[PDB]
RNA sequence: UCCAUGGAUCUCCGAUCGGGAAACCGUAUCCAAGCUCCGUGGCUAGUCUGCGCUCUUUGGACUUUGAAAACUUAGCGAACU
RNA sequence: GAUCGCCUGCCAGUGGAAGGCUUUCUGCGUUCAGUCAAUCUACGCAGAGUGAAUCGGUCCCUAAGGAACCCCCGAAAGGGC
């Protein structure tokens, strides 16, 4: 059912979004200034701990 | 909590079926219909067609019947009305007549456990605690 | 606290659809949850699988909602993303059941 | 040779059920203690391992359902996910301790 | 599996920081006293000897808002008949 | 596939706003709809499909206006500024 509105079905003057993307100024002359400061950056590690395979064993003891 | 007093496999005797008078091991226990399937008991002939699986014709397979229509045998071979409890902590909880206590058939495993693999992590990689903490702290993060 | 949002466990269930029914490809197609930015998917597919992506674009469809009156049953909210690699990559025809079971028809 | 070069490859590996066998035995998911008694680094590396696995598995699922509408592979995702749960849990658990500025930023860098 | 206890996570509107076209879009201070961190001054370099910052967290005080059926007690107060 | 036609400055063309909200496409099918016998589809099932520093929104401003505060007024609501 066409429940609550959502920009896919609206007039061109509608904006909902998906709730978490705050990455800059919001420019005066209709732009966007994405700082370097507020950007997700990841401490992802290298070639992982290799003896740890994807799931533990069933081989009976 | 003990909603059931008839377990998988244990010898049982029939009551009231179209085949009154028979003893069998319960192959399956449907807890939903409050019913059980017993070996060679409650035969019935299905018609089936199935293309791939060669489901091909009349199958004489065993269909269930209500638990209030089976009663289990004893070393007197009949009525136990086995309700029982001997809560002494020297076992024999189940199956007291109305005398003889049997603690299940001890089947233990319905499905076999695999004894190998490659994609699988070698057994816990031999559980070794991997220095989670030993010197009241080491292995912690940075 | 060097960089504000300093993540440690990323959990964006990227799901690639398929190469463009191809074998050596310049760009391809993910379908993630509807909250994956461009900056995110850039900095994560660079930093976890070791891609090298140039243009990150994301058309944002919705799910296939089937109803029979008041009975409505819907699905997720894809965020189909297109990603552009700097030098094409390759795919071996035998990686899996997939991409020969598929390429049959 | 189970060596997936070509980062595209990561989203799959290991042609299943080769000429004659069922290498369809795929083990058991991790457990509470088994996870308890590990280090932080190898923890999060097990984590990203589960990540790549969840990825490959979801990709398998939707690819198969879409193209051939079959998906013969049985589910492995609940074990993968709930094991991620247990990792997160043992982390949040060994989190709490006496020093504030240490326990905070610990829970924080976790959550 | 499952029960009981107790713990972990715990998206949004209703709504209550600001906006709002409900379920979406924008965002702490002041002050003490804490290691780390980052230059500053010391020229007297003597724990080589000392100042002043920050992001943060504690621990406070600033920083602040709640709903129901009937019942009750009041304020108003009608026509049909 | 081919002869034959009708439209070509508001019934028949081109890009589209308002509106619709999968009706687009791909395979399968014809129980329902089609003013038929329908293999066909705007129909049922199944699957895919919409990439944008520059387009259009977002955003900055204000008009018509709706309210906020304070203020004024009113039995209550609330009205006025």
């Amino acid at each position: 059912s066409l429940d609550i509105l959502s920009p896919k079905r609206a007039p061109r003057d509608f904006y909902k979004g998906k709730n978490c993307k705050p990455t800059g100024f919001h420019t005066r002359k209709g732009g966007y200034v994405v700082q370097p400061d507020k950007l997700p950056n990841y401490v992802v590690p290298d070639l992982t701990g290799f003896k740890l395979k994807p799931y533990v064993s069933q081989c009976p003891l | 909590i003990r909603h059931w007093k008839i377990l998988r496999g244990d010898n049982v005797m029939i009551i009231r079926g179209k085949d009154k008078g028979e003893t069998g091991t319960i192959k399956r226990v449907i807890r939903s219909q409050n019913r059980v399937i017993v070996e060679g008991k409650n035969l019935i002939k299905k018609h089936i067609k199935g293309g791939p699986d060669h489901e091909g014709g009349i199958f004489t397979v065993e269909a269930p019947l209500h638990a209030s229509n089976v009663q289990v045998v004893d070393p007197v071979t009949g009525r136990p009305c086995k309700v029982g409890v001997k809560y002494l902590e020297d076992g024999t909880k189940v199956r007291v007549a109305r005398i003889i206590p049997r603690p299940e058939i001890l089947k233990i495993r319905a499905t076999p456990r695999p004894t190998t693999a490659g994609p699988k992590d070698t057994p816990m990689e031999f559980v070794w605690e991997q220095t989670y903490d030993a010197k009241t702290g080491k292995g912690m993060p940075d | 606290r060097l960089g504000g949002r300093v993540v440690h466990f990323a959990n964006l269930p990227i799901k690639l659809l398929m190469p463009a029914k191809l074998t050596n490809i310049h760009e391809f197609a993910l379908k993630t949850i509807p909250s994956a930015s461009k900056i995110e998917i850039k900095r994560v597919l660079e930093s976890l699988y070791g891609f090298d992506v140039e243009k990150v674009n994301t058309l944002n469809m919705d799910g296939k909602k089937k109803k029979r009156g008041g009975l409505l049953i819907a699905k997720a909210d894809y965020k189909k993303a297109y990603v552009t690699l700097r030098s094409p990559l390759s795919i071996s025809r035998d990686l899996f059941p997939v991409k020969y079971i598929e390429e049959d028809r | 040779i189970r060596t997936p070069t070509n980062p595209l490859e990561e989203f799959f590996e290991f042609d299943r059920s080769q000429d004659e066998d069922k290498p369809v035995v795929y083990g058991r998911g991790w457990k509470a203690s088994e996870l308890r008694l590990k280090s932080w680094d190898d923890l999060q590396k097990l984590w990203y391992v589960l990540l790549k696995e969840k990825n490959m598995l979801m990709t398998q699922r939707q690819m198969l359902q879409a193209q051939n509408m079959q998906f013969p592979n049985p589910e492995r995702i609940p074990k993968v996910r709930r094991s991620m749960c247990r990792i997160k849990h043992v982390l949040t658990e060994r989190a709490i301790e006496e020093p504030d500025s240490r326990r905070s930023a610990e829970m924080k860098r976790m959550v």
